[PDB]
RNA sequence: UAUACCUCUGCU
RNA sequence: AGUAGUAACAAGAGGG
């Protein structure tokens, strides 16, 4: 090394190399590249710990602030506006499930309900709750040499997840979740008062945005998730080894202002020694719904769907009466899993950051404040959907809610899956975007990459959505291209 | 219609609005169980790159240990570890050329640094697998355990206080076969009660073998790497022991010098400063090239980057970045290459069993994977343990060809920044040319030429110059197209670098240190956002907002006029009744948001203090508190954070009675690490004692060889002594104080 | 007293246990030992937090918590209980008991706590006593920088500080060094003035002034002012599209005003040297500016900078540029300048001087007590000294004097012995002095001697102070109102050149404090990418009313003053060319009907602001000089300047969107292309039945109707006809 | 062997 | 059952 000195070894060593070790550009062309492989098989059930679009409430009017008085007596209260009940049965059944044990739960929480007193509502230990709730389930630890000569003892199942199809319902969720509806869902917290122009300028541009977004679909995901896994998490903390209720509540101000409790269903909660991050408590779902699963069996896989009353509704011209449905089901979650969803509204942030971003994009160059041009002079200019017609371009209030929707569902089917898709695709999409800006892009090894991509896509409903929302980019890059 | 949130990229640019590919609002992936199948797969797969080098066995260790450095040249593209030391010393050399008198300078600041380093500087920093114990172990423990055993044992250089005299004993430590360290364990006593079994920990100890300690000591650990975004698969990640510590400190000290020095070294600086060398290499790259010639930049990435980087190799780096100098710090810095060179890796936890029949689980340890039938395991976990059989060596698996993820650093990015300082004009002196960015496995290639094959040229060039030292481009990953355009390190530039506010969302919440800090931390990444990720005003004023919310929530620490219903509202209504002036109260003891855009970087009490109530802040910044325990200058106002692998935080802070540290972790109670719990109570009795005879000891660090005691006595007469004869005490005191200090010195 | 600390030390010797570790551990070791925990660093603090905050007893807190505070509280939630912290005497708690500590616990005196977290309060304080202006909204281009931190850094380094707080915290147990300067004295006697008898934990007086002490940097991206105080507030002073401006609280710093001045001036200068009547354009910008809210003419009266631009201003303004004093004699500078370069130096006894040595050509009139010379200074050179008195000795000292001034190596060289002369330290410049006034035996033995021609009434001195008439020491000899014009040159009363703004430098780096120009001459954002983007913006904002105007009423047109910010950034000498360059490009777009480059026109447009020089030249590219480094704007096709992308539908300037075109624009090209070379039509992709390829430079052997490949740019190799007539 | 309890632990 | 996903959780350890 001391007396080393380089006289031309780099060159000759490459000169010796072989003609096979070579970096190939292949130029690329999105005209000429295929759709991303869909996997086949079953299609993907629903795997949310709280009902979406088929949620159902039962609510009541009440100017308390939006996290105060007793949840169970909120609850209580919210029972009593449903007055045409019946006795259960089941319409769906959950196909590798005791289906009765379900059943016997309702009624077992419905009565505990009518028969508590005070704050804490802990269910007895029933075994037809035990089943459900997994008591004693996991196998009894032992020492090695006890254990060394028994036949079937083999290490736990590590295969790589069944792969399944990509079902239309996602794409219905996603296209509910992107509405506005007619209640206030965030409430925000107080700010310092504004003193500097762009204090007010901000203010001015909050409004909107809590405009856009307080009332979307969405907004109401993320308080449910926030307040089911807020009180998940302390209850999991406090009460170990106890199965403590939790009714679903949240609070929302109508159109008019008037201050409103809701009741989306029950959270029964398994027992808690959470130990690890990733530690698993099971609970029990139940959760009302107007929505006929027999409609979309392939839907809901995992659940018991009861039917439990009846109501009156009115249409346009006409006027009905329908059955009320109990979603029920087993489901877990982690303390990993639950901190984040008790952090959802940072979905706000990641929606409204795009938007001002925007804004602020076209307020540079037109050189002057363009908010209340985008938001009230209303212009539907942003692509964000496809209809038999084709390409529907909406408003920004639109995308803010379309971003919050895709923020909010990338936060409830959080998923390695996910992960990979969204980390790799972002290679083809640039690859995309530098030949759409005629930067004439290359690759070396494309389809390394196509299956980096589509290694990732096996049964998760959002990613397999994501992977066809590629699909139709794809295409409809190359239609207005070609 | 059906809702697209894709279709925003006919209209708007990929760059523009990137935020929407980065799904960072749920939780990350996190392996559940172990991680021995993972580690399995690194140290196969690193033996599979290299199967063509020479197989030989090690005299001192007896591991199989594979050699692929200058071994036969790849024939295909696949990764390859076949680095060539004349290739490597040609780029090192030229390195040196163009560079003139850098290592001078890059070695005479690392000499000066192992002369003035101290001991101490060794508990700084992560954590490190503790021989002594076969775990983890945070560095202040597990450097007190290898000293406080070198000292049981015949080793005690490093009592003179100085880093390289620690760092030589470990070299000796070698020669001793027999070394006796103490094993603690549960017995069992049989207790009265005026009888029932009572258990109680003991103590053993045992000598270990030359092929023992050397094991241990060439070992690093294993763990699976948790929360790692944009991947469908878990990885191994490796941690280093507490002997090779010392030299790897001087190495990477080294290489940090010499990378602090070049403008295509990424590290170690901020993403700012590597956007201003990606903007100053840009710049360089145009105005340096001519009217009729073409730019195009590689977006690039270096498939299985440890798995084929060399110990060898480093070793040919660190020696031929000394040459010249002495002998003696030639060899210093040479140990760590070596002791790596012959690295063995422990496998982690090993396996859980099932048996669905009789209901049962069970553990295995993964030294058991020696004697073990493999009718319990499945088709590719078997295979793994028929092909690390082979490799295995008392518990471990040697490992001497490649690196693994978190043991080694900053050196490994040299060898590629010598590659793109290869691509000069002045070197190359073709019709092509390049320059570039590199950060580890990260790379931003622009090449210059006169035509689009003339470019082609240089491409293969570059990506077989790489592979002749064991650099492997990922043809997958990577890519090319004109200058204009690029990503690197999720730092997109499109003619300019775009925000990635994406990237950031996990840290906006509650940092859960405490109370005061959450309060400076929470605005202050408001704060950077708003200036580095073009956060806006607006969405800067809702984050306060749903700041203030998880704050307040998390805390309990809801507005004293609230009716929510916590274990503190209560005590948190008397104070808010109690109160004159509202305004004043901190969040924190249920008052009101202060903040917003302009008051972000203003702690929340220096912003509250004019209107606060005089009593109430005579409460909470009163210095005799219970909550809070006095920290040190070096470690007050921290925190830590992981953007990178792990980083210390910095926030600006009143300590207030919300300064407080949560309640430790108790599991240890039930295991026979037990005493550590009693060895650390007594330990900081010492310390918070002598504090009284130095209170200069908690500023800075007070350099001495002498006896804890002995310094306090010293003292404890002269401070006694001038307290009366030149102050205001009696002789009576004085006499009394003497007498006592005496009285203890009797006492041995 | 120092008491219970030795009853304490003898009730912990006592004890075995312990009295092992005090003997046996050493003081090096104390610290490895204190840092001994079975404790990690959490992971997951976040959640952890979240977890631990719904227990009833998460924070720990010392076991005096039980004597100090009650065990229930008045509603009977449990405050404290007996369960120890692991590995601590310590003591798990409710957060109901920090509530009732700041409620109803003991109060202290904390009144001075301000003076200890100053940092903190002077943020605060710059705040309170700040203002806002308006919001602008543009393209705010920002240059990632290393800038300052910690406004109110009184510059020393670490150890340097570490000094001083010992000092001021650790009084008694001080380490062992010298208190270098009254830097650290002052500071230390006025923060231990400052922090008397504060009832509080030295630990954070340690920390705060040492985070208050020593210089912190970072590397942000910057659009404006680079001072400190501004830094402080870049997120509340800029954003992506828009200037919130501001002022904050308390009075900005001389070298930053100095500094900035010359950047104001500089640009004020060559803005004003491009528009008609230079003088008249001048001195409204001058009335106009203002500097970090305070008049560029009220500061321009009473500031003593030197520079050229600067000096035109004054000149213009009519206040006088600058003469002063030393060494007891009154300097006049008559012609000339100097740049001031900061430098450390080498005495003969190789003792370390750090002098502000001055560079450049200049000539004085010096006068005083008995004596008067004529000085002609170069850089660290006596170039000529006549020198005058009325006594040989009074010569002889303003002799020395001026050797001194001139800041020769001959005389530093020269310098035997150290020089600590005074209890004000006198300057380097004065200690030379003062050195040699009383010994310069050594300098005139070192200065050197040249032959001269002799004339009548000169005469030479020599080193042992003889007159010779025809022998003298190097460069010595023994002897017995201003006006500025339309076009900014600067006369003496004589009608000699001083100043030319031909001879004035660009702005260097990035301005300090913030540069308000209220002129139209000026465009609204200051510095290059401004003036590129507003001048690309405006041209699409106004397209359609400008391309008529294109084809009717051209000359007009590049006479519109809109054009004159972007001239700035051309070099001097290149903008008649480059006009009649681009004027060509168009009249020959003219001239061959249905070639029509809408685009090519917007790009190159702005270049044609100047009155056109004759010369026949090529050119592939323009060079634009922004920040320092030249930018080459490429003729045909996209560049880093100037780049349209038809994704967007945008012209992008410097990596900011200037504006979309018409759609229009979208679907308009045609096979031939014009205006890019001189006389020469481009027909499409290059056919090699017309030989091998040629380069620009090779285009004046062709004739005129034949066709032929060229290397025109960026790797194209294009067919190329030269054109019959001549525009 | 089974059922009841009781203790410690929730990142070690 | 259910969580989950390349391996775990479905309480662990002790009074044996
Ligand atoms: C060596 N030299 C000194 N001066 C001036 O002589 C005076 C006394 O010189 P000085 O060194 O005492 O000045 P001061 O202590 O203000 O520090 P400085 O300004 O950084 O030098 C000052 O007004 C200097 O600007 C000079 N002025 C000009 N024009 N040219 C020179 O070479 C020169
Ligand atoms: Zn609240």
């Amino acid at each position: 090394v001391s007396s080393f000195k380089a006289n031309g070894n780099i060159e000759a060593k490459l000169g010796a190399m072989s003609e096979k070790v070579n970096a190939q550009i292949e130029s690329f062309d999105p005209r000429t590249i295929r759709e991303l492989e869909l996997p086949e098989g079953k299609f993907c059930t629903q795997r949310s710990k709280f009902l979406l679009m088929d949620a159902m409430k039962l609510s009541v009017l009440n100017p308390a602030h939006e996290g105060e008085g007793i949840p169970m007596k909120d609850a209580k209260a919210c029972l009593d506006t449903f007055w045409g009940w019946k006795k259960a049965t089941i319409i769906k059944k959950h196909e590798k499930g005791v289906n009765t044990n379900y059943l016997m739960i309702w009624e077992q929480l419905l009565e505990s309900i009518k028969e508590m007193e005070g704050k804490f509502l802990n269910l007895k230990k029933t075994n037809h709750l035990k089943w459900g709730l997994g008591e004693g389930q996991a196998p009894e630890k032992m020492d090695f040499e006890d254990c060394k000569e028994v036949p079937d003892l083999f290490q736990y199942k590590s295969e790589p997840p069944e792969k399944r199809k990509l079902a239309s319902w996602i794409q219905s969720e996603f296209n509910k979740a992107s509405e506005l509806t007619n209640s206030n869902w965030i409430e925000f917290d107080e700010l310092g008062n504004d003193v500097a122009p762009i204090e007010h300028i901000a203010s001015r541009r909050r409004n909107f945005f809590t405009a856009e977004v307080s009332q979307c679909r969405a907004s109401e995901y993320i308080m449910k998730a926030v307040y089911i896994n807020t009180a998940l998490l302390n209850s999991s903390c406090t009460a170990m080894e106890e199965y403590q209720v939790i009714p679903i509540i949240t609070k929302c101000r109508d159109t008019s202002g008037q201050r409103r409790t809701n009741l989306y269903g029950f959270i029964i909660k398994g027992r808690s020694h959470l130990r690890n991050d990733t530690d698993v408590v099971n609970f029990i779902s139940l959760e009302f719904s107007l929505t006929d699963p027999r409609n979309e069996i392939h839907k809901w896989e995992k659940y018991c769907v009861l039917e439990i009353g009846d109501m009156e509704i009115r249409t346009s011209i006409s006027t009905i009466m329908k059955p009320v449905y109990l979603y029920v089901r087993t489901n877990g979650t982690s303390k990993i899993k639950m901190k984040w969803g008790m952090e959802m509204r940072r979905c706000l942030l990641q929606s409204l950051q795009q938007v001002e971003s925007m804004i602020e994009a076209e307020s540079a160059v037109k050189e002057k404040d363009m908010t209340e041009p985008f938001f009230r002079n209303r212009e539907n200019d942003w692509p964000i959907g496809e209809s038999p017609q084709g390409i529907e371009k909406g408003t920004i209030g639109k995308v803010c809610r379309v971003l919050l929707a895709k923020s909010v569902f990338n936060s409830i089917y959080a998923s390695a899956q996910l992960e990979g898709f969204s980390a790799e695709s972002r290679k083809l999409l640039l690859l995309i975007q530098a030949f759409r800006d005629n930067l004439d892009p290359g690759t070396f090894d494309l389809k390394g990459l196509y299956e980096a991509i589509e290694e990732c896509i096996i049964n998760d409903p959002w990613v397999l959505l994501n992977a066809s929302w590629f699909n139709s980019f794809l295409k409809a890059v190359q239609l207005s291209m070609g | 219609m059906d809702v697209n949130p894709m279709l925003i990229f006919l209209k708007v640019p990929v760059q523009n609005a990137i935020s929407t590919t980065f799904p960072y609002t749920g939780d990350p992936p996190y392996s559940h169980g172990t991680g021995t199948g993972y580690t399995m797969d690194t140290v196969i797969r690193t033996h599979d790159y290299s199967s063509r080098g020479i197989w030989k066995t090690n005299s001192e260790t007896g591991a199989q240990q594979l050699n692929p450095i200058d071994g036969p040249l790849p024939e295909d593209n696949e990764p390859s570890g076949y680095a060539q030391t004349d290739c490597v010393l040609e780029l090192i050399e030229g390195l040196d050329r163009s560079h003139p008198g850098l290592f001078e300078t890059a070695c005479q600041e690392t000499i000066d640094a192992i002369q003035q380093t101290r001991v101490d500087k060794l508990t700084q920093g992560r954590q490190t697998y503790d021989w002594t114990l076969n775990r983890n172990q945070p560095a202040a423990t597990a450097l007190a355990n290898t000293i406080e055993v070198f000292r049981k044992n015949g080793y005690k250089l490093n009592e003179s206080g100085r880093l390289i005299d620690f760092l030589k004993d470990v070299l000796l430590s070698f020669e001793n076969d027999s070394m006796e360290v103490t094993t603690h364990f549960q017995k069992k006593k049989r207790i009265r009660d005026n009888m029932i079994t009572q258990r109680t920990i003991g103590k053993k100890r045992v000598k270990l073998t030359k092929k023992n300690y050397l094991i241990r000591a060439l070992t690093l650990n294993t763990m699976t790497k948790d929360a790692e975004r944009g991947k469908l698969k878990r990885r191994a990640i490796a941690t280093p022991g507490m002997q090779i510590r010392g030299f790897v400190y001087f190495v990477e000290l080294l290489a940090r010098n010499i990378c602090e020095r070049l403008e295509q070294s990424g590290l170690p600086v901020g993403g700012n400063e590597k956007k201003a060398k990606l903007a100053n290499v840009i710049k360089k790259m145009m105005a340096k090239s001519t009217d009729e010639e073409l730019s195009y930049t590689i977006t690039g990435d270096n498939t299985k980057w440890n798995e084929n980087q060399n110990p060898r190799i480093f070793l040919a780096m660190v020696l031929r970045i000394t040459a010249g100098q002495p002998e003696w710090f030639r060899d210093l810095l040479a140990v760590a290459p070596i002791m790596f060179s012959n690295k063995v890796a422990r496998l982690g936890r090993g396996y859980m069993f099932e048996s669905k029949s009789m209901h049962l689980r069970t553990q295995i340890s993964a030294e058991n994977l020696s004697d073990i039938n493999l009718r319990y395991f499945n088709e590719d976990t078997k295979k793994k343990i028929e092909k690390i059989r082979h490799l295995m060596v008392e518990g471990t698996a040697s490992l001497s060809p490649g690196m693994m993820m978190g043991m080694f650093n900053m050196l490994s990015t040299v060898l590629g920044v010598s590659v793109l300082n290869l691509g000069q004009r002045e070197i190359l002196k073709r019709t092509y040319w390049w320059d570039g960015l590199q950060s580890s496995d990260d790379f931003a290639l622009i090449i210059n030429g006169h035509f689009k094959e003339d470019i082609q040229q240089g491409v293969n060039h570059f990506y077989r110059t790489c592979k002749l030292v064991g650099i492997n481009m990922s043809q997958k990953k990577s890519y090319i197209n004109k200058t204009g355009t690029f990503e690197f390190t999720s730092f997109f530039y499109r003619y300019g670098f775009v925000a990635n506010f994406s990237m950031e969302l996990p840290s906006f919440g509650v940092a859960g240190n405490n109370e005061s800090a959450d309060m400076s931390i929470g605005t202050t990444v408001i704060k950077t956002n708003m200036i580095n990720n073009d956060l806006g005003p607006a969405t800067a004023q809702m984050a306060i907002q749903l700041f203030i919310k998880d704050y307040r929530y998390t805390y309990r620490c809801h507005r004293g006029d609230t009716n929510l219903e916590t274990r503190r509202t209560k005590s948190i209504k008397r104070l808010w009744t109690e109160t004159i002036s509202k305004a004043g109260l901190l969040v924190a003891d249920g008052g009101p948001n202060p903040y917003n855009l302009r008051n972000l970087h203003i702690p929340e009490v220096c912003l509250k203090w004019s209107l606060m109530d005089p009593d109430y802040r005579g409460r909470l910044c009163n210095p005799n508190n219970p909550f809070v325990h006095h920290m040190e200058v070096e470690s007050t106002n921290l925190a830590v954070v992981m953007p990178g692998p792990a980083k210390s935080l910095e926030y600006d802070a009143v300590a207030t009675t919300h300064s407080w540290t949560p309640k430790r972790n108790r599991s240890i109670l039930n295991t026979n690490q037990r005493g550590i719990l009693e060895d650390e109570r007594i330990y900081q009795k010492c310390c918070q004692v002598f504090e009284k005879f130095f209170p200069s000891s908690t500023y800075r660090r007070p350099i001495g060889m002498a006896s804890m005691l002995d310094a306090m006595l010293s003292r404890a007469r002269i401070d006694a002594r001038i307290d009366l004869e030149s102050g205001r005490i009696s002789s009576q005191d004085f006499s009394e104080i003497t007498n006592t200090c005496k009285a203890i010195e009797a006492l041995k | 007293s120092g008491m219970e600390r030795i009853k304490e030390l003898m009730e912990m010797v006592k004890n075995s246990r312990m009295r092992e570790i005090l003997t046996t551990t050493s003081v090096d070791h104390m610290a490895v030992i204190k840092k001994y925990t079975s404790g990690r660093q959490e992971k997951n603090p976040a959640l952890r937090m979240k977890w631990m905050m719904a227990m009833k007893y998460p924070i720990s807190a010392s076991s005096r918590i039980r004597e100090m505070i009650p065990e229930k509280d008045e509603d009977g939630n449990t405050l404290w209980t007996n369960t120890k912290d692991a590995g601590s005497n310590r003591v798990l708690v409710s957060p109901n008991a920090v509530t009732w500590w700041n409620r109803a616990g003991p109060v202290s005196d904390v009144v001075h706590y301000p003076r200890v977290y100053k940092m903190y309060f002077d943020r605060l304080e710059r705040l309170t006593h700040g203002t806002f202006g308006p919001v602008k909204f543009y393209n705010q281009v920002k240059v990632r920088k290393r800038v300052d931190i910690n406004p109110g850094h009184k510059d020393l380094t670490s150890r340097e500080a570490q000094e001083v707080i010992m000092e001021v915290v650790f009084p008694n147990e001080v380490g062992a060094r010298t208190l270098s300067s009254d830097a650290q004295l002052t500071i230390t006697k006025e923060k231990k003035e400052e922090l008397k008898n504060c009832k509080i934990s030295p630990i954070m007086v340690a920390y705060m002034l040492e985070r208050e002490l020593v210089r912190r940097t970072r590397f942000l991206p910057i659009a404006g002012a680079t001072s400190s105080t501004y830094v402080e507030v870049l997120h509340l002073t800029q954003g992506t599209c828009w200037e919130q401006q501001y002022t904050p609280g308390g009075e900005a710093e001389n070298d930053d005003l100095d500094q900035t001045l010359i950047i104001a001036s500089r640009n004020i200068v060559r803005r004003s040297i491009v528009a008609i009547d230079p003088l008249a354009s001048l001195l409204s910008m001058c009335h106009t500016t203002s500097i970090s809210s305070e008049p560029l003419v009220e500061i321009l009266r009473s500031n003593p900078t030197d520079e050229q631009a600067v000096n035109i201003c004054k000149a213009a303004l009519g206040i006088r540029i600058n003469s002063f004093s030393f060494g007891g004699y009154n300097f006049k500078r008559v012609k000339g300048s100097s740049q001031r370069t900061e430098k450390a130096v080498l005495t003969g006894n190789l003792q370390t001087l750090t002098m502000t040595i001055f560079e450049g050509y200049e000539e004085f009139n010096v006068s005083g007590k008995r004596a008067s010379a004529v000085l002609k200074k170069g850089a660290q050179r006596l170039i000529q000294a006549i020198i005058g008195g009325r006594t040989l000795e009074d010569i002889l000292n303003l002799m020395i004097t001026l050797m001194v001034f001139s800041q020769e190596e001959k005389m530093l060289k020269a310098v035997r012995g150290d020089l600590n002369f005074v209890n004000q330290r006198l300057n380097p410049m004065y200690q030379l002095l003062r050195h040699f006034q009383k010994d310069s035996s050594t300098l005139l033995k070192n200065w050197g001697t040249e032959e001269i021609d002799p004339i009548m009434g000169i005469a030479g001195i020599m080193p042992d102070g003889t007159i010779n008439k025809t022998q003298t020491l190097m460069g010595v000899r023994l002897s017995q109102r201003v006006n500025i014009d339309k076009y900014l040159r600067v006369r003496n009363e004589k009608g000699e050149l001083l100043i030319s703004p031909e001879e004035v430098s660009e702005a260097q780096g990035q301005e300090k404090l913030p540069i308000n120009y209220n002129s139209s001459l000026m465009w609204e954002v200051n510095g290059p990418e401004s003036i590129l983007t507003n001048t690309y913006h405006w041209i699409i904002k106004n397209w359609e009313l400008l391309k008529t105007q294109w084809m009717t009423d051209p000359t007009v047109l590049y006479n519109r003053i809109e054009f004159e910010p972007f001239q700035t950034l051309i070099p001097k000498g290149n903008r008649a060319i480059y006009s009649g360059f681009t004027r060509t490009l168009f009249q020959q777009m003219r001239d061959v009907e249905g070639t029509f480059d809408s685009i090519q026109i917007i790009k190159l447009l702005p270049f044609s602001a100047h009155p056109p020089s004759l010369g026949r030249t090529q050119f592939s590219s323009f060079t634009l000089n922004i920040r320092g480094a030249p930018l080459r704007l490429l003729i045909r096709g996209n560049s880093q300047v100037f780049n349209y992308n038809q994704m967007e539908n945008v012209i992008i300037v410097l990596g900011k969107s200037v504006g979309s075109p018409e759609r229009s624009i979208l679907t308009e090209s045609s096979s031939i292309e014009s205006a890019v070379l001189r006389g020469f039509l481009i027909l499409g992709k290059a056919n090699s039945k017309y030989g091998p390829v040629l380069t620009i430079g090779e285009l004046d052997k062709l004739g005129r109707g034949e066709k032929a490949n060229v290397l025109i740019g960026q790797g194209d190799t294009v067919l190329v006809m030269k054109r019959k007539r001549d525009s």
